RNA sequence: GCGAUGAUCUACCCAUGGGUGGGUACAAAUGGCAGUCUGACAAGU
């Protein structure tokens, strides 16, 4: 009857284009990742978006970030593994929590705002 | 076709029998707008018919949930049926003014006899009610009108919102700093007494510095004199014989050269006396009871670490939410001692995290955090 | 009240009296006063009804029941009203609800004091037990016993 | 500046506010409840004694707060004065409810309003806090829902980002709003709609309100602090609207 | 004689400053703890000890709006403080936590109770210690006199002038070191006599009265044979009361 | 049998012993700063 702590989850295509964006953000060094980035950058006010996984033992560690996401008006998702997001992240352990930051001199721009438009209409 | 209007407020609905119309056609002229500002015209426009008060706070919030989410409650079904003329609904149904569209079909279908309008037409009507309110009412209601506002206001956030109640931490916070300070002002008063007293007889002040203890021990003596070796197995009853500090302590008031002093003053020292010794058992009470809300709000980051010192970081901090919210080197803010300091941060900060967002702690989940830590520091 | 009384004892429409009764206790459901006079007020009815049926035919347990189902819902409508007043721990829990039920089972004894006597005590301590109250009224059926 | 300069107070043009001159200069305005930052904000302290007694300032971070950064880019009139009441649409905190109600005082009252939960929560803790606010946690898309709780507030602050803001913004006004009242919205380009640049939403939201009957007093683009956004100052006329 | 000890004179005065202190940071926490539960009584009522009196009378809102009030609170304001208990934002508190500031509140009241009796039994001392100078001047201000300057013998070797001006020694310091004007109260302000004074009458008075403390004082301090009955400070006392009086009847404008 | 739930990184002697120096929070004191106003007229008639 209630919805759980971990809504909104995406679909299996909408986990494409988010990891996709964030492999290619990766690899341009427009990403911090893990879950204290998300935090810091989230307080620094430069995110572009937050990603983070909701399978990770347990799911309150990152439960905490979307308060802030909230307050700040910055959009927010669940991909449904950490395994998977750290293979597309390009990093050696399971990642639950990544964040895009901003910066307009991006060459995944458009890709980035579209995926976020997603996202707003998820929510 | 307005004839009746039904306004509500925080305490107490009230029915108005409108007296004429506000002409229809031209109702966004300035002088018609005007006349709804200016009192003296718009009383002509409405008169009170009836006030239905409200019995408690509970029921006008239970009330309020109601109106808010489109049924009639019980209150609003009695005074309709109170007040409106009744009618053979075929021809001639009657009308009432309300604002709420969406719960105009609920009293459609209780009263299939009334018609409820909200135009523009009547939330101007209803929007000239709440701007002169008091001044309508004749008197019929007291009340500090504004303080039920902010009363209902905030028991209608916090039900629909769902606070918790085991969450609250200001309890905690509050509980360290009293800790804190009357750990101070017990030592005071106790060096306080210890000196006044040792006026008498500083020979049991160099013997024990212990606090507590020489409270009581200040209890059980009355001056320098009055001690037996019946008083020597007393105290031997107290704290203790074997160490000899009761032969101690006989012998020097045997032999005692503190002046001896005014009956008045051993009875109120001894008043002093009882005082700190009752203020000694209070901050133990007290600390257990911190113990007891530490193991019970947040038993995770007190495991971890432990029940003072997790006070010590939610109060320096502002509150659970916050210590929990904010990153994982703020934490440390508040060489190998560097870095398991470091590492030790970071797992707090986790366990701050899961113990203020869940509903309730898990003592297991802080237990295999402290057990990953404590490997760590065997690895050293 | 003042109404029901000049509408009964200057005309005595007891059809629009109980109407009255009824539309105020919608209204109060809070009042003891209220349901107390509403209750004497149908023993009125009953008595006279019954007092002119003797006279008539000196010329020439439905009471009971209706009585005691308006204590019932009284009671019912009172307990939940008192728990409402400052409408969580299980044990003030429990506390609160021992003050209620001491509350209305005080109303009740009022109700007995103002007391087919018999009968209406009966299904007064019957409704109540479906400490020290038990002990009370235990008394009060040996009391009963004497009467 | 750093933690140990001595300042000196000032009072601001609009009432309530307060410059804190230095080495370099501040906004500050009272605070209510003392001795507790909200949100990390450094405070001021003075004392006045009759025995002493210790009354508290508030930096007001401009970058954080929407409205302070247009006070200190300059607007014209503030609406919110030390005696009058408030609606503030969109307070995901008292981020900036926080500095209103200080501002706003004692005798007057600020209404918070929330759509979401957990930001609705935190609200909660600083409305028992503080007196000034009282929170409504409701979908702000009806006024009609929570019309329990409101009479003639007397200005209205919007914060919101849903693209019709400016509908929102005319059904809570039109339903609260006292006649010849200050409407303050918040505009934001990007939020508005991403498509069309930011000169046109501005246009095009004051078209909307300028037909809702908000004669638009003034504009503000607060460019240094944050990009896009904006502040329009209007009043409420609803008689002799042109 | 066992009770002539102005060293107890200073330890007792000393630690009812310190007690008074202490007694009101704990009714400022205890009123955020129980104000947290119920925030509009610490604006309604102020007293500590009556909060703390409300405190022990009951622990949750029912029993407020129970519960009488009599002897604490005038009516009117207690009814206000129902009004409250029925309608208050705060939230309510559970049992044990109930327990623990039940028990604060207890420890409040008993240092309130410590405090008047202490502040009795340093009458009774210091009617015994110095009886004169009590009767002349006023309990606490003597008591705060032989305090400042320490020892009987120090507080009586002094003249009268500095017995006018032994607290304001600050201000006295910094007009001397700039030629500036003299203070003239110091410590003797609370002294009852200046409380009835009015304005320049309080500056006379005031020297006047330092004077005669002087004498009082010194005849209290040294007297090998003393009636402890505060004969000399009693006359004295008759003496400024009919000076002043005289002044004040001195009235300065034309009639 | 590593890690984004976090890797690495934030004064002088006597060879993981002792002696020197500085920097913050708490207490101590009979240390210091640091010194106890003037000195005959006034008021009424």
């Amino acid at each position: 009857a209630p919805n759980p702590k971990a809504f909104p989850l995406a679909d299996a295509a909408l986990t494409q284009q988010i990891l996709d964006v964030v492999q290619q953000a990766a690899n341009l060094r427009q990403l911090k990742k893990g879950a204290n980035e998300a935090t810091k950058t989230l307080n620094r006010g430069i995110s572009e978006f937050i990603i983070m996984a909701a399978d990770c033992e347990p799911i309150e560690i990152l439960l905490h970030l979307p308060l802030l996401c909230e307050d700040k008006n910055v959009p927010y998702v669940f991909v449904p593994s950490r395994v998977a997001l750290g293979r597309a992240c390009g990093v050696s352990r399971p990642v639950i929590a990544a964040s895009i930051t901003t910066n307009d001199a991006s060459a995944i721009k458009t890709q980035i705002y579209a995926v976020k438009d997603k996202i707003e209409t998820l929510l | 076709p307005i004839e009746y209007l039904l306004f509500e407020e925080p305490t107490g609905y009230a029915v108005f029998k409108v007296k004429l119309q506000q002409d229809d056609i031209g109702s966004r002229l300035k002088e018609v707008q005007e006349q709804i500002n200016d009192f003296g015209a718009f009383t002509k426009l409405i008169e009170l018919v009836s006030f239905a008060p409200f019995k408690g706070a509970a029921e006008a919030l239970e009330n309020a949930n109601d109106i808010s989410e489109g049924l009639v409650s019980e209150s609003l079904k009695a005074i309709l049926d109170l007040n409106l003329p009744k009618a053979s609904s075929k021809k001639k149904n009657i009308t009432l003014a309300i604002s709420d569209k969406n719960l105009g079909p609920s009293i459609k279908e209780e009263f299939p006899y009334v018609d409820c309008i909200s135009n523009e037409l009547a939330q101007d009507l209803i929007r000239g009610v709440r701007l002169h309110g008091e001044k309508l009412f004749k008197g019929l209601q007291s009340g500090d009108l504004e303080r039920a506002q902010l009363g209902l206001g905030h028991a209608y956030s916090r039900a629909k919102v769902k606070f918790s109640v085991q969450k609250n931490d200001n309890h905690i916070i509050q509980a360290i700093a009293l800790l804190d300070q009357l750990d101070k002002d017990i030592n005071t008063f106790a060096m306080r007494v210890k000196e006044w007293y040792g006026w008498h007889f500083p020979e049991l002040a160099k013997l024990v510095p212990d606090n507590y203890t020489f409270a009581k021990l200040v209890l059980f003596i009355k001056d320098k004199a009055s001690l037996n070796d019946d008083s020597l197995h007393d105290l031997a009853a107290l704290l203790n014989e074997d160490s000899g500090i009761a032969q101690r302590v006989i012998d020097n008031a045997r032999i005692s050269m503190g002046q001896d002093i005014s009956e008045t003053d051993m009875e109120n020292v001894c008043v002093f006396a009882q005082r700190v010794a009752s203020l000694a058992d209070y901050r133990r009470q007290l600390y257990d009871y911190l113990c007891e809300k530490m193991h019970t709000v947040a038993p995770n980051l007190s495991e971890l670490i432990g029940e003072v010192i997790g006070a010590r970081l939610i109060s320096h901090a502002g509150s659970l939410t916050n210590l929990s919210k904010q990153a994982a080197s703020t934490v440390q803010i508040l060489k190998n001692k560097g870095r398991i300091s470091r590492y030790l941060a970071n797992k707090c900060s986790m366990a701050s995290r899961i113990d203020n967002y869940s509903e309730e702690p898990s003592n297991v989940f802080g237990s295999v955090l402290k057990k990953q830590v404590e490997q760590r520091l065997e690895f050293y | 009240i003042s109404c029901a009384k000049y509408e009964y004892e200057v005309h005595a429409n007891f059809k629009s009296c109980r109407n009255i009764f009824q539309n105020g206790l919608r209204f109060n459901p809070d009042v003891p006063k209220l349901w107390y006079e509403y209750v004497k007020f149908e023993l009125n009815f009953i008595t006279k009804l019954i007092n002119r049926r003797k006279v008539m035919g000196l010329i020439n347990a439905l009471r009971g029941d209706i009585a005691l189902t308006i204590f019932d819902v009284c009671m019912k409508t009172l307990g939940k009203h008192y728990i409402n007043k400052h409408k969580s721990d299980s044990k003030m829990n429990i506390e609160l609800n021992k003050e209620t039920l001491n509350y209305l089972f005080s109303e009740s004894l009022r109700y007995i004091k103002l007391f087919e006597r018999d009968y209406l005590i009966n299904h007064v301590l019957q409704f109540w037990k479906n400490p020290e109250l038990y002990l009370k009224t235990v008394m009060i059926d040996i009391t009963l016993n004497i009467r | 500046a750093r933690g140990g300069a001595k300042v000196v107070i000032e009072p601001h043009r609009h009432a309530g506010v307060y410059i804190a001159r230095g080495k370099e200069d501040l906004l500050v305005t009272k605070n209510m409840a003392p001795g507790e930052s909200v949100y990390g904000e450094k405070r001021i302290s003075v004392e006045e004694p009759v025995p002493p007694t210790k009354v508290e300032y508030r930096v007001w971070n401009p970058f954080r707060s929407k409205l302070a950064a247009g006070i200190m880019g300059g607007l014209d009139e503030l609406f919110i004065a030390p005696g009058k009441k408030v609606l503030y649409l969109g307070a995901a905190s008292g981020t900036s409810v926080s500095h209103v109600s200080d501002v706003v005082g004692p005798e007057g009252v600020v209404y918070a309003v929330e759509f979401s939960h957990r930001p609705g929560r935190e609200l909660i803790s600083m409305a028992k806090k503080r007196p000034n606010i009282i929170p409504i946690i409701e979908d702000a898309r009806h006024p009609q829902k929570y019309r329990m709780l409101i009479g003639m507030v007397d200005c209205v602050f919007a914060d919101v980002a849903q693209p019709d803001q400016a509908r929102i913004i005319a059904l809570n006004s039109h339903m609260f709003l006292k006649d010849q009242g200050g409407v303050v919205i918040s505009i934001k380009a990007n939020c508005i709609d991403s498509t069309v640049d930011a000169e046109t939403v501005f246009a095009r939201e004051v078209q909307k309100l300028r037909e809702e009957r908000i004669k638009p007093l003034e504009q503000l683009t607060l460019e240094p602090y944050e990009r896009d956004h904006c502040i329009v100052v209007g009043r409420y006329m609803r008689s002799g609207l042109k | 004689s066992a009770d002539k000890v102005d060293v107890m004179i200073i330890q007792a005065i000393a630690l009812l400053d310190d007690l008074d202190k202490e007694l009101n940071t704990y009714a400022m926490r205890c009123k955020e703890w129980y104000g947290w539960h119920f925030p509009e009584l610490a604006k309604i009522v102020t007293d500590s000890v009556a909060y703390a009196r409300i405190i022990l009378t009951m622990g949750i809102r029912s029993k407020a709006s129970e519960t009488d009030l009599s002897e604490i609170l005038p009516e009117e304001i207690e009814e206000r403080v129902k009004t409250a208990a029925e309608v208050s934002m705060g939230t309510e508190i559970t049992q044990t936590d109930l327990d623990n500031i039940n028990a604060l509140a207890e420890q409040i009241v008993e240092f309130a109770a410590y405090r008047e009796q202490l502040s009795n039994y340093l009458s009774a001392r210091m009617k015994a210690i110095a009886p004169n100078l009590t009767q002349l001047v006023g309990e606490l201000v003597g008591a705060r006199l032989i305090a400042h300057s320490g020892s009987l013998i120090s507080l009586a070797k002094s003249p009268a002038s500095t017995i006018q001006i032994l607290g304001a020694e600050k201000a006295l310091f910094r007009a001397l070191k700039t030629k500036h004007d003299t203070p003239k109260y110091g410590l003797l302000y609370h002294a009852s006599l200046v409380g009835q004074a009015t304005g320049k009458n309080k500056g006379k008075i005031a020297r006047v009265l330092a004077a005669k403390a002087a004498v009082s004082l010194r005849y209290d301090a040294l007297a090998e044979d003393r009636d402890d009955s505060g004969d000399i400070g009693l006359e004295s006392r008759a003496k400024v009361e009919n000076r002043l009086s005289q002044l004040e009847g001195r009235d300065l404008r034309t009639t």
